[PDB]
């Protein structure tokens, strides 16, 4: 009936831009649940170390959600963190490598692998969609003609996306082809802090509807796999020109997420999901029937101490939130 | 010896047009731009029988530059020095810094660079602005950081207008004040402050102006800022340089926030009935109600003080005056600096504006006092900020500019560290 | 410098917009023909912020009058100042909306929006630097609510960085001259809350209440009501039109008055508002007009502010005055009414002043108010919308233009979101 | 400085209040239009204590005229000085009380008191420092006794620290122009004794007796009676309007004249009161007018003071005079009438003097008297109240507005408490 939003932290190794500057490794781990930064605790469910590989993260965090989303409930996996925190490497990664592949290929592989183990009477109809935010407009990457989509409500007043490129898929390899088309059309800019700086909050939706021929029971599940951008410090990154305009929109999304997640932690009356459109599509995740699992990303460098501490308290105030499942 | 003075924002240029009229009247410079070594530190020699100030009035909104161009001081100021922007700051620290700030700083930073090449005796800098809004917070803070990396060693005298506890003009002022002070704490060698409600108290009980305006407020500001540089313009018995305000007032490189107050302030009919000697002005400048900033010095302790006089002021009597201030146990100096006095004398008397509210006097004093009394003011400014920060009030504008919740917390903990130092030094 | 592109949609929007150009033309000293005859040089200094230089020292206004009927333009063009507007800006259709939000938003507006978007584009490119858009429309009817809201969304995507000013009159239960007013009101606010960064919520019955009690006019017509709301439009745009001791641009008002992005529905006001016979028996000083501004009578909305609390209020003063009296008066109004101001903000009263007052008055001030009492006007529109929607009353005309009932339910959910948001900060 | 807010309730209160503003306007030298034309500078020095500065050197009075009928204001507004008052202060209902205390206190006043309390609030906040309230009402009728007493209780809770002046005329058995006068009188004094700190008990028959014997006028109308009672109002407020050798504020009179909180019902007077033909045959010196002040004829109440004893009396002199003659005259009046002064107080005669006498007279003085003889007027009202109440006569009209007979019994108990209190100190 009620389940807490599970939060997990993932630190990474030092990148090339950090070791040459001489940044000190501040991450100090005390077991799996507790992490200490500058002699103060931060309690979570599972804290991943820098040596944790790609497959080890998926087995611990998003393994059980494949069973929960197919049982009849909804599920959402989205990450929070600043630039160079390791978000795109976690979700997207590199698809052509079996070891370096992230969560969203592993999610698709486990869904199709579980369907092959089920009996023939369970008929599945998977249909995918993929879009991002750019210049304050919902742009679909599977079709470059349309640049703005509207967010409409369903019969139960739950918001969802209308007009998205809804591709019906049969095999898992076709889903990997669309993910290749998704990353190719993604507007990724360059900056001083991250060469592959994704300047958009990319949303991957899989509306997994199923129906058994024997029992004649229909079930549906909305599986949002979001890859959010990060609040880039203009003094550190040097966002000038058109990328400065991108900093406005991406920071509005996470600052709006900061409002609703703090409103839910304190337990306000209104819970302003209508602050931004990114909060609307994430409305079911934080206050719907979804088994949400936030995965906060942080860097261990001393150059980013202030923003990393803000990411941990972002997770601690997420720990006290419960969904209406 | 020379110096340049820039102005930023509505508060800066309204001080600039109000103070430069006083500077041109002292040296006999007519408003049309013309009439030896006294006016050299502020005004240059423009060929033959003509002068120009070494100043630049910069503001993002064009409401204030056009009236100075079409005012009465059209020929005095250089027309190219009057820089005007394109878009308003809108009381946003982020908007006047990054969006509108980045496209205009390249003009003014290179302008003051070549404006220093013709100069040779540049002692330092003094700026005029206000952190109560956007232009004086965003564009000023970007100017200070980009000037400190270029020059660095030269001094910078900040004159900001802070808000009162209850009286105010804006509503989102502590966000602009707390964000810009994170950068101003390390780049400023010294920073004098003024309040908006205290200066009304100066003209109410003493000058008896029941209906004052910002024109009257800036005229006594001109007396303050012109008195600190009066030693450089004219000879005196004990001259003090502009760099004296760095050594004799800053005990530590991050504690550089002194107060300000000035005396005598007296109307016309009261000037002839009141006696004017060094005793009462020395008793009046330490008076807590006669201060330019709302802080009770009785609660705190003075770290350093400097007295600079003007006019016919002999040295034997002023040394007796400060001796009476030390034995007075109403105020109390800190044990870390028993010799907390710096005396200065100048023969040139205080001038008056034609038709001005202030009366003529044979002598005056300008009291800049370093103390820990601003700690309770900062804690009150931080206290009101915590109520709005908890509800995320007025946050969607700043994050819409490009910033985020990071520097909000960095400004908070940095202000907390400022409070931690003022309570440690006051022990 | 900071040009503002004016736009007039709907019958009432063209009327109040026509009065807006009339009242400011007297402030700047412009003849009805278009020539300058002002007495001061400051009137001509910031004349380009609305007008454009033309041959013979003529000044044309940037007013784009749009309406789905032709007869409305004939009354505006045949007015006293109707001859100053540009003939190219008079773009209009033939078939009216007939008080239908769906017609002006899907069928009648879609065929006309392609023509008017070319008119605002050339006007916005000819300016030196665009500041914002000043809209005049009405939530009642079809052309004001349907087409007037639609063009803002096209302007929003085209100019996302520029502000959007909307002076939007809205109905009331006591004065209701339209049967299908709550449907047009409930659907319009769904589009206004996402697009417009600024919205002046004006009520008609308050303007009737203002003219009856404080003005006590014998025969108030619609033209007298336009004089009140037109003065508020001229008062907000005073700082970027004349010099002042504390200037506040329209963006500066937005940063101070919009604490959250959805809380941009304010309660405007204007003062002094005195009768012809009660002028000699009144002093023009600043403290007496200040308490009139914060009074429930002077405000141009039916919501009593004492039923709620002010989020943040702005008072744009005008005329030569004492700054101490302005700074001390804003203190005492919030001190002795601390229950009616939020405790989680230390100072809620924004202020500004100008040197050039209106013609015929020595001192004046305009009140803009953000308060939780405005939700009372939304819920009465909501229960009127819910009362007619729960049995699908008067919906079949909307469905003829391809509109679905889900959008009515979505507008109802947004209407529930508005009243709950203002209740959070109360 | 020490502003006094004037208030006029009821028909008689508006008439005597209208004469009060007329007689003092001549002392200060104010035209009927509102402009100043006085000869001395001291007239303008303390003009702000009642009036307010306005444009064109105009001075508006702070007179809040309240009445439950509209025709009363038409006679006051159409008077000689009716054009000086503010139109906003003229607040009034439509349905009269019809000489019923219950209507003006529960139904007709309750709907109007919310409107008038907003008028006195803005006038009290605009002043520099509020001193007190000067009320003019009548115990007869419904609008004077019912509504006029009710507004004081609302002002009492709002301003508990400020004094309350009430010049209240009350009926008499010999001159009775109302059938339901004792019910209105008995109910009103119950509210006056707890709220008002000051009460000038004036009787109508004494004003008829004063005009008949000492003045011997041929045809005294109501306007001539108003001239007597209006002069006493101007006499008490002389010290805070002009300089004087011994100033006595209205609060200074209260501390001297109110020995106990309930004993604040006094017997006013005025002198010199001479005919036109008997002016040449009289000296204006101080000893001859002093004995006229302590005479039973000059006092404006029907109670003969020789039937009781003075608690404490005040004589506010006016004009240039010898202080020794004032100090020696106050001694001999109490010496040779020691039986008529209480032995448990060593000196009962308060005194004050001013330098600027009234216009047309060189010297004058006003008598205020606290004595035990005032209880005679209360018991005759009591036995009239008890005579009609013991068989429930004329009560069913009062019960229609929700009033109970217990409040009549409570007012009867307070009436018994008043007469017993003055008998204690006799
Ligand atoms: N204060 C004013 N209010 C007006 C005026 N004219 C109309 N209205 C009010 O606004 C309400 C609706 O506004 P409109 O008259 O513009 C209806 P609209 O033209 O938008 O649609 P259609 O005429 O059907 O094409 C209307 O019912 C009035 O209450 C006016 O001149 N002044
Ligand atoms: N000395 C004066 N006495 C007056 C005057 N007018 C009335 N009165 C006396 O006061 C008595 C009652 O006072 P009012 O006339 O004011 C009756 P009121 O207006 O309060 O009630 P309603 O008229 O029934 O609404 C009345 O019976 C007279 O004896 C006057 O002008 N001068
Ligand atoms: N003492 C004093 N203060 C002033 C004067 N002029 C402006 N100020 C202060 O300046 C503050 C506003 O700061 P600014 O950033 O300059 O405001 P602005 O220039 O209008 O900026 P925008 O609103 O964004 O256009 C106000 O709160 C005033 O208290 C002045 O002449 N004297
Ligand atoms: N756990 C990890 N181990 C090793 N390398 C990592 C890890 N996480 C991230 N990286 C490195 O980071 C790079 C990718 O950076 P990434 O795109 O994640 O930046 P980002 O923070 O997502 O940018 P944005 O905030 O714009 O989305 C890869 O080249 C990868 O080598």
């Amino acid at each position: 009936a009620e389940c807490n939003i599970k939060v997990m932290c993932r630190f990474r190794p030092l990148n090339e831009s950090e070791v040459n500057r001489g940044d000190k490794y501040i991450a100090k781990f005390q077991g799996e649940d507790t992490v200490v930064i500058a002699s103060k605790p931060y309690a979570f469910d599972r804290v991943f170390q820098s040596s944790t590989s790609q497959e080890q993260v998926y087995n611990d965090c998003a393994k059980k959600i494949v069973k929960d989303v197919l049982e009849g409930y909804n599920g959402t996996i989205f990450a929070y963190g600043q630039t160079s925190s390791g978000k795109t490497h976690t979700m997207e990664g590199k698809l052509h490598d079996p070891e370096g592949m992230g969560i969203i290929p592993r999610i698709v592989q486990d869904i199709f692998n579980y369907i092959y183990s089920m009996d023939e009477n369970l008929e599945f109809h998977i249909k995918v969609s993929y879009f991002e935010i750019y210049l304050d407009k919902i742009r679909d990457l599977l079709d470059v003609s349309k640049t703005n989509l509207s967010v409409h409500e369903d019969k139960n007043r739950v918001p969802y996306v209308k007009g998205c490129t809804e591709r019906f898929v049969c095999s898992p390899d076709e889903v990997m082809d669309t993910i290749d088309e998704g990353k190719s059309n993604r507007h990724v800019a360059v900056t001083n802090m991250n060469e592959h700086s994704s300047r958009s909050h990319s949303i991957f939706l899989i509306n997994v509807k199923q129906e058994n021929t024997q029992t004649e029971q229909k079930l549906s599940g909305k599986l949002y796999l979001v890859d959010l951008a990060g609040s880039a410090k203009v003094s550190k990154t040097g966002a000038e020109g058109a990328v400065l305009d991108e900093a406005k929109n991406i920071n509005k999304s996470l600052s709006a997420l900061g409002n609703v997640i703090s409103a839910l932690a304190e337990g306000s009356t209104y819970v302003p999901y209508r602050d931004s459109k990114m909060t609307r599509i994430l409305q079911d995740s934080l206050g719907g029937n979804c088994r949400t699992t936030i995965v906060i990303c942080c860097s261990p460098s001393s150059y980013n101490e202030s923003e990393t501490k803000s990411t941990l308290l972002f997770g601690q105030r997420a720990k006290t939130i419960k969904n209406t499942v | 010896r020379e110096c340049i003075s820039i102005h930023v924002g509505q508060a800066g240029v309204q001080i600039g047009n109000a103070c430069w009229e006083l500077y041109c009247l002292e040296h006999g410079i007519q408003p049309d731009g013309q009439m030896d070594d006294s006016f050299n530190t502020f005004f240059s020699e423009t060929g033959a029988g003509k002068h120009v100030p070494r100043a630049v009035f910069v503001d993002l909104e064009p409401t204030v530059i056009d009236e100075v161009r079409t005012g009465t001081y059209r020929q005095l100021f250089h027309p190219e020095q009057l820089i005007t922007g394109k878009e308003d700051a809108a009381n946003n620290y982020a908007r006047g810094h990054y969006t509108i700030g980045k496209e205009i700083i390249d003009l003014v930073l290179d302008r003051i660079r070549k404006l220093a090449d013709q100069c040779t005796g540049l002692q330092g800098f003094l700026v005029f602005h206000s952190f109560g809004g956007g232009t004086g917070s965003g564009f000023t803070s970007l100017l200070m950081e980009r000037l400190s990396v270029d020059y660095g060693k030269k001094s910078k005298l900040e004159f900001s207008i802070y808000p009162a506890p209850q009286v105010s003009t804006a509503v989102v002022e502590p966000y602009n004040s707390i964000l810009t002070t994170h950068t101003t704490l390390e780049h400023s060698d010294c920073a004098f402050m003024v309040d908006n409600e205290a200066i009304y108290d100066i003209c109410r009980r003493n000058l008896d102006i029941e209906r004052p305006t910002y024109t009257n407020l800036n005229r006594l500001i001109s007396q303050i800022v012109s008195s600190i540089t009066a030693s450089l313009r004219f000879d005196g018995a004990l001259n003090v340089d502009l760099t004296e305000f760095q050594t004799n007032l800053v005990p530590y490189p991050r504690i550089h926030f002194p107060l300000a107050t000035y005396a005598p302030v007296i109307s016309a009919e009261k000037a002839y009935h009141e006696q004017l000697t060094v005793a009462e002005i020395t008793n009046a400048c330490f008076e807590p109600a006669n201060q330019m900033v709302k802080c009770d010095p009785r609660h705190g302790k003075y770290m350093a003080c400097c007295l600079l006089y003007r006019g016919d002021v002999v040295p034997k009597d002023v040394n007796a005056a400060i001796a009476t201030i030390k034995t007075k146990r109403t105020i109390q100096f800190v044990d870390w600096c028993p010799t907390g006095f710096k005396v200065g004398i100048n023969y040139q008397p205080p001038t008056v504006v034609p038709g001005g509210d202030l009366a003529k006097v044979q002598r005056a004093v300008c009291m800049l006092s370093n103390t820990t009394a601003i700690a309770e003011a900062w804690a009150r400014l931080d206290h009101k900020f915590d109520l709005m920060y908890a509800k995320r009030a007025f946050v969607h504008w700043y994050v819409g500019e490009g910033m985020e919740e990071g520097e909000f917390s960095e400004a908070r903990e940095d202000m907390a560290a400022l409070e931690k130092d003022y309570e440690e030094v006051g022990a | 410098m900071r040009e503002i592109v004016h736009i007039q949609a709907g019958q009432c929007g063209n009327q109040i917009g026509a009065k807006f150009w009339e009242v400011i033309s007297d402030e700047h000293g412009i003849d009805p023909t278009g020539s300058y005859h002002g007495d001061s040089d400051l009137q001509l200094e910031r004349i380009n912020v609305y007008y454009n230089e033309a041959a013979g020292n003529k000044y044309v206004p940037r007013a784009i009058l749009v309406d789905l009927e032709p007869g409305t333009m004939d009354s505006v063009r045949s007015g006293p100042f109707g001859q100053i507007f540009r003939p190219d800006n008079f773009v209009f259709g033939q078939s009216g909306a007939g008080n239908n939000w769906a017609k002006g938003h899907y069928t009648e507006g879609a065929e006309l929006v392609d023509s008017v978007l070319d008119v605002v584009r050339k006007e916005s490119e000819s300016c030196d630097c665009l500041q914002g858009f000043q809209l005049t429309h009405s939530l009642g009817g079809g052309t004001g609510s349907g087409m007037g809201t639609l063009l803002i969304s096209k302007i929003r995507e085209e100019y996302p960085d520029r502000i959007m000013n909307t002076f939007s009159v809205m109905p009331s239960p006591k004065v209701s001259d339209t049967v299908v007013e709550p449907y047009n009101a409930t659907l319009s606010v769904h589009q206004l809350v996402e697009n417009t960064d600024e919205t002046y919520s004006i009520d008609n019955e308050a303007l009737y209440d203002i003219c009856f009690r404080t003005l006590k006019l014998t025969t108030p017509t619609y033209g007298d009501l336009n004089h009140l709301v037109s003065a508020t439009m001229s008062g907000v745009t005073t700082c970027l039109r004349f010099p002042g001791q504390l200037n506040a641009d329209l963006r500066k008002l937005a940063v101070n008055m919009v604490p959250f992005p959805r809380l941009h529905f304010f309660m405007p006001g204007f003062a002094p508002l005195t009768s012809r016979g009660s002028q000699q028996y009144r002093a023009l000083t600043v403290p007496e007009l200040t308490q009139q501004m914060f009074d429930s009578k002077n405000m141009m909305a039916a919501c009593d502010p004492r039923h709620g609390r002010y989020l943040t209020v702005a008072a744009i003063f005008r005329g030569r005055m004492s700054m101490k009296e302005v700074d001390e008066q804003m203190l005492n109004v919030q001190n002795k009414n601390s229950s009616y101001f939020v405790e989680w903000i230390p100072n809620n009263v924004k202020t500004a002043v100008c040197d050039i007052p209106p013609r015929g008055l020595k001192m004046s001030a305009t009140f803009i108010g953000n308060s939780t009492a405005i939700q009372e006007l939304f819920k009465r529109i909501s229960e009127q919308f819910t009362a007619m929607f729960r049995r699908k009353a008067f919906l079949h005309w909307y469905t003829g233009e391809g509109m679905d009932e889900m959008e009515f339910t979505e507008a109802e959910s947004n209407m529930n979101d508005l009243v709950s948001e203002y209740q959070q900060y109360q």
